[PDB]
């Protein structure tokens, strides 16, 4: 995808045309007047992957690998519903799972949100959960 | 020695009741809380502050953890009413839920030290009225920016000896009180 | 016979403290402790087979998380190598670049890095933390809160706070409940004190990131991490989950930090006979693996105890030290009491103070303590003069400003009427006209009239459980006479939508500018160097209450 | 109305300090003044032309004395021409050795050091003064003084001071005619505290330096100099005969050093328009010219004038790192009040406590502050506990330690009972059985009795006059049931006769034992070097009253 | 307006039993009440009162070579009958000194002005008067206020500024009439 | 043969070096020697030998101005207490007249061969008179 330098941050200021929301909105369609007549709403203010990618290569380009890498997983997130997002946040909390529900995840993450990244990122809790014990049933 | 194991606590055989779930030292290894009030006496007053509300109690020693919440969510999964009350031996205390997240609450006593035997009663009423599905009016907040100046290190060391007793996979066990 | 001396020393009081002599079994001791691991680290294939004396095979959740993700582990052996006496004296080096350095220190392991700050004092600290700060410009967080949960007030203190420059407001609740009420009065009140101020709500954790979806927080800090595997768990956590969470936040354009503490382990029952220190630096490189751009820590809300022991506030300053040698942003805490003598925080203070951190505390009080919710800040409302005073006796930044009574009235009672229009607006219990007023000339809720919390608490349930978000609140100042503060807080939303303060130490000032440790980078290389106070700035500091001019 | 919020902060007590606006046409200034002197030196023919601006056909006795003495002039020329901001980044450099700044700062003007370290903010301060300090080893000094001048209490206070941790201690007179009880009854109680402890009598200098002469002190500290020729005068001196008393306190084998602080200028009414810096360094350069070893300064007595404007207290700590980067003991202040501010005057003292000074305070009051006849300390008595504790918690070594009740008492008991013997063989006015009780378990002079002031200075001053020297003391020590105590002061007043005390930030610890820059050399080179706190001493700073054993 | 008026320069004085009162060169002019708000007025009022009723005369002069107020005590002491003298500066700052001392040393001293009441002053003057007729007066209670010096210093810096701009090189001590 | 920082202290090192203006050494000033008066104050005076080997090791430790001060109060040491305290007093502003100063000065030179110190006095006579610090310049 399309890189993104230090010189080229912060995107409001360099770049803002490069920033659009999930329905394609810009940051100019925010207007009091479009909020008070619901031509815009809470659907449409949310950050994009492209924009967090864009972010992830200027964190690169810092020299901060591991936040690019938050950002990278971030971007594959926005596609998954709030609802879905504390379910899945929730089964990674100690003793809520089975493996196979957070192999399941993991598979849902990746066939149907292409979040590759998490997916890959579940499936290693899932074995480290079972050698330190964090499954349902282990307390 | 008020307290007596009476078998594994289970599932509520009736909605109107609250159960308190105390830590697994509480009446034991410990007998007071962190400013000296005896066990006895604040499992007596949460108690009648229940009774008062015509709601029952029942009390559980829980094993798999001395955290107060994770305490008090072994006792809302079991209560009738889905209340439940969780008490730390150094006095902690906490009115949950079934359903809340094991770090929420309803209503939340995060200064042990500052809480009374009135306080204790209080919160056996509160309970027993969120049990009849009422919405009372939380117990006043204790608020003192000394208490952990004054107390932290030695909460730190109660719940440390407390944890002690902690012992993974064990179930609740229901407790007669004594007199 | 009593000695009339130490009568009088008794009753100090500093002797009403809480003191302990060391004991390592149960992890009371605050650094340097014989039980901690000797630093080590081996790579095969390009993995780690062994951390810190420990082999794969015995690896705690901590263990892997760190292993996997926070070293840097092309340098992680040349570092090893190296003289941590050395690497000590570069950390302090004016001349050894910030730049130099970071390579380098996320290349050591946890003990390693440990053992390095351990070799300095509080002076040599202090001179590397003004380099390793990650923004140029150090800033400001407040606690914004009050026992009854009071809307009206916290709206009124928090635009004093925004005022006076703080640059982040945390609230917090008595009654959980409340949350949606103390979120948005926070947010409002801030926007009107000064547009960009970021609020957050600390609340438990699937509750605040819900909170957050709905729109009415601008970032979150309490997100917990900690030392050892018992005590994580306790915390409803894993390594794991809290990183799925940190994306998460960034998911929905949302910045946020990590929080941790020296101290937390032993509070909460399983320190695994580790001195604070080298526990809390597995906390900083478990937000370092995780992606988190900050940490809030310094002890935190366990501050009662390293205190207790030898060497803890100067532990304090050291797990602040190895959170910016690992270029993370660091909120500082400086936020919660710990003592009752004046003599000793101020002295805990200025570790941070003196030479300035991404935010030299992380919770100073903006109400008087006894309102405070974090069970009291190590500063509040009442040392505002104090603090202004020794900005000014040091030619030093701590952030804030002095300000006119004039000023912080009519800011505070703007803050209160905008939270008026938002209750009526959102059709939410009213906010009186006696309310206002009282929130405007008030210092705590003691000056406040009792509200009904059944009644609040039902509506504040209702904004979670009907998903109310934030552009309600939007259209209700705008439809209530309050289109200026309507669009700040729109602004504040539409930073949500860039990514830009998503970045290292992100605040926001000015005319809605952006400016983190990526285009405010700190260059410091010793005298005349770096951020130094000058020119308005300086100016503004000086001109403290009672400065009256001496020539007549 | 009133905000709540504003009547509250109306009611603290740092807003009852005294601030005000900057004055710089009467010195109301603390640093970095448009209207300083631009640093410069010319040279012709060997002698200065031209100091800082001023032509040699304007120089007043203190550029005279600077010019001709206070500079070395070989590489002045060198130095002049070095860029300000590196000296300042290699005053805090750890890795540029101490050995390596003095031959540069030595060879810089007044207003080109001030140039220098202006350009650093306190944290870089801070870590160049753990660097410049000349002893390895930091000290403490206490002030000793009560309301009534009372002898047998002075005593006792003296002795806890001494056990307490303090080096040096020093005292003063509410009635001057009371100066030799003063002085002799801080000796005496000093010794039974810690053998070895120097003690001083603060007075005018003439009285100080004959009282000196009797033998009733072991050294003296506030021999005063001042920043502009008018003050100077005003203070009765020239750098001259300054410079002559200096020489005649070591002709006589006692230590001494000068005294000096920002604001004194501008409290005396001449500040001729300068910073109090700039002033405080041609005070610092008439100290080293004149040969003194060291200086207690840092505004000491007038920390009411820098502490009014802004970065004073900053001020504050750059001329005391200006006193030992120029190699000279200095005794860093912090033993007068300016504020009615708890947390105030502990930013204050932390600027010299963190890094370590000589004598971190000339002064910390071993009284409560209503007894200190020197107006007030930055810190009293009854902050003791508090020091100790911060000491533990920055694992930083303050001079200070925390002790029994029980030793203390005895202590005291045993310093007013050995003055006691001192009066009785001497023919002084009586001290009573119920005085020694009373000094025991005092807090201050609140808790003594009231003593006969018109009987003792009587014979306070028959001391002087008669000529009644030390060895008195000694003698009726030894003949009254105090053998030990009188072996201990006669070997204080040995060490008046080797010279080695003489020496730069000379004390005397242990047995006998002198301890100065001379043989316990600073030789900081960063972290893990230089003065570490740690073992025996770490062990004695860790142990404080209330730190209970968890189990 | 001005209760103090020349009456030529001050010189020896021509009996024994006399105190003098040497004060500021803006005693009673350019300033007129001391650190506190105490008028010069009352102060010199109290000062004779206290020297009088002891049977000793007082005699007032104003000192212009230096604004120190042990210099100006000494100004005093150098003409007094008696030897002894009372240095006032405007602030309020006193000094009981003697002929023969060294100029920085004294008989009793208060250096604290702002702790100064009108009955402290009438005390100096009468144990001033005691030490004219060679007794040995307890000395006037030590007074000492460690918030004294925070409170006050600056103002006491800045009030002597403006007193010593009055100072007149080689000008010798006038002797003053006070009014009633 | 000349002291350097290797001998410092003198005490520990060469207590032997330190005898006094009568010629007694450290260790005959005990308790016995001081109540018989077999030493008196007069005998307990640091020497101009001592002081010259203190200024020695000083200017060894780098620090010339302090032994020059040093190398003053060895000749000072030869100066009874009562005129240490004249001729300090008289350097004090507006008590001497420049012929008084120089009288000094003479004195100090030819009766107590302190040529330093004379020479010291003799720069202030100068200064003095330039700047009006002289008896009646007040
Ligand atoms: C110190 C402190 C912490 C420490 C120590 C907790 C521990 N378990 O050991 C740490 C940092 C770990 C912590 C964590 C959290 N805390 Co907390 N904490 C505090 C604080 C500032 C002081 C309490 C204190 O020192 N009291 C004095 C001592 C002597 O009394 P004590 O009875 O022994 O105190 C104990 C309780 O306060 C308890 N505790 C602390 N936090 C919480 C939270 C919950 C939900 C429960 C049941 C108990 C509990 O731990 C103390 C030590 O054992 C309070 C503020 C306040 N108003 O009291 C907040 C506070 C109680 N915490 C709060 C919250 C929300 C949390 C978290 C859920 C946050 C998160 N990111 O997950 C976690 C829960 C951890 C857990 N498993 O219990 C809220 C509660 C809101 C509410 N009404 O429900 C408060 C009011 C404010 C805040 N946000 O910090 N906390
Ligand atoms: C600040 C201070 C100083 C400052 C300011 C003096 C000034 N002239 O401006 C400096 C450092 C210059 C100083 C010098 C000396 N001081 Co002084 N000083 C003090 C101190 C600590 C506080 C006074 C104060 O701030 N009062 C509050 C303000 C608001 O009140 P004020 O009336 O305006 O105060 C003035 C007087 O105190 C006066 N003053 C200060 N010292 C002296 C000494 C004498 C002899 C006289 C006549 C006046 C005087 O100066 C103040 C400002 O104008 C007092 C301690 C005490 N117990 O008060 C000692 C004290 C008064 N000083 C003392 C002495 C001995 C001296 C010196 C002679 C020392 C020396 N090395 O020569 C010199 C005298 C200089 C001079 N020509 O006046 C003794 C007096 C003993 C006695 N009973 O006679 C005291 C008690 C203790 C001490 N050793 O410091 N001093
Ligand atoms: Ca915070
Ligand atoms: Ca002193």
């Amino acid at each position: 995808s399309r890189s993104a330098r230090v010189s080229d941050y912060p995107l409001a200021n360099k770049h803002p045309e490069w920033v659009k929301t999930a329905t394609n909105k810009t940051l100019d369609d925010f207007t009091l007047e479009n909020v008070l007549s619901n031509k815009v709403t809470a659907q449409d203010m949310r950050i994009t992957p492209e924009t967090l990618r864009l972010q992830a290569s200027i964190a690169k380009d810092a020299g901060r690998d591991r936040l690019a890498m938050n950002f990278e997983r971030a971007a594959e997130l926005t596609a998954v519903p709030d609802d879905r997002i504390l379910e899945i946040y929730n089964a990674l909390r100690p003793y809520r799972s089975t493996k196979e529900e957070l192999l399941a995840i993991a598979d849902d993450l990746e066939s149907r949100y292409q979040a590759k990244i998490c997916a890959a990122f579940v499936r290693e809790a899932a074995t480290l959960y079972v050698e330190r014990k964090k499954l349902k049933g282990d307390d | 020695g008020f307290l007596t194991e009476v078998g594994e606590a289970r599932q509520g055989t009736q909605q109107d009741e609250v159960i308190i779930a105390v830590g697994p030292a509480f009446g034991l290894a410990q007998t007071v809380n962190i400013v000296g009030i005896p066990h006895k006496s604040i499992l007596r007053e949460v108690i009648a502050g229940i009774e008062e509300e015509g709601i029952k109690a029942r009390v559980i020693r829980c094993f798999k953890s001395s955290d107060v919440a994770f305490v008090a969510v072994e006792g809302n999964r079991l209560s009738g009413s889905g209340i439940s009350i969780g008490i730390q031996s150094k006095g902690t205390t906490v009115i949950h839920q079934q359903g809340l997240p094991p770090l929420s609450n309803l209503e939340l006593f995060p200064q042990a030290p500052l809480l009374t035997l009135e306080t204790y009663r209080q919160i056996g009423k509160n309970a027993a009225r969120y049990a009849k599905r009422e919405s009372p009016q939380p117990v006043p907040t204790l608020n003192d920016q000394m208490a952990r100046p004054k107390y932290q290190a030695k909460s730190a060391i109660l719940h440390i000896k407390e944890t002690k007793y902690v012992v993974t996979g064990k179930n609740p066990q229901e407790l007669r009180v004594a007199l | 016979m009593r000695s009339k001396r130490f009568e009088a020393l008794a009753k100090r009081p500093v002797n009403q403290d809480g003191f302990v002599k060391e004991w390592i079994e149960e992890g009371f001791i605050a650094m340097e402790s014989p039980n901690d691991p000797k630093p080590s680290i081996k790579i095969v294939n390009g993995a780690v087979t062994e951390l810190d004396g420990k082999p794969v095979s015995d690896f705690d959740l901590i263990d892997h998380f760190i292993a996997r993700y926070g070293i840097n582990l092309n340098r992680a052996e040349e570092v090893m190598a190296m003289d941590s006496v050395k690497l000590a004296n570069m950390l302090c080096d004016p001349n050894v670049k910030r730049s130099e350095i970071v390579p380098l220190t996320t290349a050591m392991t946890p003990a390693k890095i440990v053992e390095v700050v351990s070799h300095m004092n509080v002076v040599e600290m202090m001179m590397a933390m003004q380099k390793m700060r990650a923004r140029r410009t150090p800033s400001q967080q407040a606690h914004v809160t009050n026992v009854k949960d009071n809307p009206v007030q916290i709206a009124a203190d928090a635009a004093e706070g925004a005022w006076r420059g703080f640059d982040e407001q945390e609230t917090t609740v008595a009654v959980a409940r409340y949350a949606p009420f103390n979120a948005i009065a926070l947010l409002v009140g801030s926007q009107v004190g000064r547009p960009g101020v970021l609020t957050q709500c600390s609340l438990e954790e699937a509750t605040e990131l819900k909170l957050g979806m709905l729109g009415h927080t601008c970032y979150a800090e309490t997100i917990s991490v900690y030392g050892t595997e018992p005590v994580f768990t306790d915390g409803d956590d894993t390594p794991w989950s809290k990183g799925f969470l940190a994306s998460s936040y960034a998911s929905r354009g949302l910045k946020m930090r990590f929080t941790s503490g020296s101290g937390s382990e032993v509070q909460m029952g399983y320190a695994e006979g580790k001195s604070m220190l080298y526990l809390e630096a597995r906390c900083i490189y478990i937000t370092k693996a995780a992606g988190v751009q900050g940490l809030q820590n310094g002890s935190v809300s366990c501050i009662g105890v390293p205190s207790a022991v030898p060497s803890g506030i100067r532990a304090v300053l050291a797990e602040n030290l190895i959170c910016s040698s690992l270029d993370l942003e660091c909120a500082s805490s400086n936020d919660q009491t710990f003592t009752h003598s004046d003599m000793r925080r101020t002295a805990r203070l200025l570790m941070q103070f003196l030479p300035g951190t991404d935010f030299i505390s992380s919770g100073y009080s903006a109400v008087p303590n006894y309102d405070n919710m974090f069970a009291g800040s190590n500063e509040d409302a009442e040392d505002f003069d104090d603090y202004n005073v020794i900005q000014r006796d040091l030619k030093v930044d701590g952030g804030l400003r002095p300000v006119r009574e004039e000023d912080v009235i009519a800011i505070r009672n703007k803050a209160a009427r905008a939270l008026q229009a938002v209750f009526a607006g959102m059709g939410l219990p009213p906010i009186t006209d006696e309310e206002v007023e009282a929130a405007t000339y008030a210092h705590g809720s003691k000056d406040m009239p009792e509200r009904n919390i059944v009644e609040d608490i039902k509506f504040a349930q209702e904004i979670i459980n009907k998903n109310r978000n934030g552009l309600e609140v939007v259209k209700a100042l705008a439809q209530g006479g309050f289109t200026d503060v309507a669009q700040d807080m729109l602004n504040i939303q539409k930073a949500k939508l860039t990514g830009d303060y998503l970045h290292t130490s992100a605040i926001i000032v000015g005319d809605g500018q952006v400016l983190s440790a990526v285009n405010d980078v700190n260059d410091y290389a010793g005298p005349a160097t770096g951020y130094r106070l000058q020119g308005e700035r300086w100016e503004e500091i000086k001109n403290i209450p009672g400065a009256l001019d001496p020539n007549e």
